[PDB]
RNA sequence: GAGUACGGUAGAGGGUGGUGGAAUUUCCUGUGUAGCGGUGAAAUGCGUAGAUAUAGGAAGGAACACCAGUGGCGAAGGCGACCACCUGGACUGAUACUGACACUGAGGUGCGAAAGCGUGGGGAGCAAACAGGAUUAGAUACCCUGGUAGUCCACGCCGUAAACGAUGUCGACUAGCCGUUGGGAUCCUUGAGAUCUUAGUGGCGCAGCUAACGCGAUAAGUCGACCGCCUGGGGAGUACGGCCGCAAGGUUAAAACUCAAAUGAAUUGACGGGGGCCCGCACAAGCGGUGGAGCAUGUGGUUUAAUUCGAAGCAACGCGAAGA
């Protein structure tokens, strides 16, 4: 058990955009704390998503993460002694996290050549809902709304 | 075990009249009793310690 | 058919491992009938209240085409679901004229099973 | 002291017959359609020949929900639906009567839970045995599905229980406090409480006792009458004989041998698939790894002439060695 209040960290705006949304999913892409290797992938990606189509590729982003974070999800739960997935909603200072999480590591294993409009690929397969962290998003709604029987807590 | 709905209240407040009608009367106590058949040793042991705990 | 029954009687046999809900007539003439374990629910899911109000629902929406929209509640029996189910009736179209408990009371009768020493 | 006569009170005290309600099961009929039942999850099982559910009817057996209460009655074992009949005791008030007629009690005799046994009935639920399904390495079990004796009744037998308050019966005395049952007396005649007293039934507690735990007017305190019983543990409440029993068995009841302890209470610690509270990358959420591949190092094993010696779970294995 634990009595901590664990830490409250901050992160600041990205300079290229003016967006603390998009410093998050800079701070998910992260490899081996090589900053300024991985916002070459993003901003690229981004003038990606803006040569192809839309009119601003930060309004994209946020219709992209909408898509992509869930509403519902279960966790391990043991209280007559056995295992009760019961599903909980997430909060929103976790589902945006989770929705940064999920688009980096399905575009991460997708066929295209780099990253740089790897990312991008699932941008807007993303933000249309037809890709497949889209697709992992459902299947976790899947996974709730069967699993609604139980209830407490 | 019984109540009636009136006119113009909500059905929710119903089911909670309903219930505080049950334990009320106590049915769902006395159907777990029922369950399985207590042996006079452990009926009388049983309430030999209901007694101790009320004094 | 269409009986065209307008008052109807409910009844919810509420156990410890499932639930039955049978919505019949003022003299006992059954029309509809679900069970927790018949709507996919099965094992540690059929004796949960959730699979009580599925069985409700799906059994009150099937006792409509006889054009029902007056009954009476009848919970009978123990359980998880015993009013689960009953919020389940008022979702769909329906009205509670009354709800009664109707759990058999032995008055010290037949000898019950033995305690199991689980 | 013990007892009798009278009025009254409470009671699951006992026996003999009726009667009632709830519920279970079985059967018949109507509706109605894919499950019911069960479990940690399943399966055996039941069900399309229509189950479960629901409604109406019928049969049958057993126990009497709520009242219900360290409440009541009984020598104890025990006794819980209601009513009628037969019947024992206790408590209570005064007066009347006998006048020690009392207590205990080896033998003896009577009653004595449950199981069990015999004859005859009865059989709804439950359920030894038995069968099947699970679980498990196995499971002659725990769990599930069924299910026979039995549980019920009458008449006999048995005669044993942790038959316990592990405390024989009877009588007297010894601070109090708080409940409760059946009475009685006085203030309250109160409408409605209070104070004494008695027979029970409980919880604290002075003194006293106790190895301690605890008992403490319901004594395990201070005494008195009588009775039963004990003399280290195992062997053994066994063998043998006697008595009893239809039997199962009961009762009375040894020795050889063997051990130096068994035992009671309490204290500290440790432990618990006991409980309560709290912490730690212990768990949870994630970051990246090992285990898969090649190379470096050490160790075990093997081999050698030696493969020098030590380190061996965490807390040894890139350790002594910060360098054959």
């Amino acid at each position: 058990p634990r009595r901590r209040v664990a830490a409250k960290r901050e992160v600041l705006a990205d300079p290229k955009y003016g967006s603390q949304i998009l410093a998050k999913f800079m701070n998910h892409v992260m490899e081996s704390g090589k900053k300024a290797v991985a916002e070459r992938i993003v901003y690229g990606a981004l003038d990606k998503v803006k040569e192809r189509g839309k009119a601003d590729p930060l309004e994209t982003f946020e219709k992209a993460l909408d898509a992509i974070a869930p509403l519902v999800e279960v966790k391990s739960r043991r209280v007559g002694g056995a295992t009760y997935q019961v599903p909980v909603e997430v909060r929103p200072s976790r589902r945006n996290a989770l929705a940064m999480r999920w688009l980096v590591d399905f575009a991460r294993k997708r066929g295209e050549k780099s990253m740089a409009l790897r990312l991008a690929g699932e941008l807007l397969d993303a933000a249309e809902g037809k890709g497949a962290a889209v697709k992992k998003r459902e299947d976790v709604h899947r996974m709730a709304e069967a699993n609604k029987a139980f209830s407490h807590y | 075990p019984a109540v009636k709905v009136k006119e113009n209240e909500p059905f929710d407040v119903a089911l909670r009249r309903f219930k505080r009608s049950c334990e009320k009367a106590g049915v769902l106590a006395e159907v777990r009793s029922r369950e399985f058949y207590e042996k006079p040793t452990a009926e009388r042991k049983r309430k030999a310690a209901a007694a101790v705990k009320r004094h | 058919v269409k009986k065209t029954v307008v008052d109807g009687i409910a009844h919810i046999h509420a156990s410890f491992n499932n639930t039955i809900v049978t919505i019949t007539d003022r003299q006992g003439n059954a029309l509809s009938w679900a069970t927790s374990g018949g709507s996919g629910f099965r094992g540690s899911r059929k004796s949960t209240p959730f699979a009580a109000q599925v069985a409700a629902e799906r059994a009150g929406q099937a006792a409509l085409e006889y054009g029902l929209k007056n009954l009476d509640v009848n919970v009978k029996g123990p359980g998880p679901g015993r009013e689960s189910a009953v919020r389940a009736l008022n979702a769909c179209g329906y009205k509670i004229a009354s709800i009664t408990d109707v759990t058999p009371i032995p008055h010290n009768g037949c000898r019950p099973p033995k305690k199991r020493r689980v």
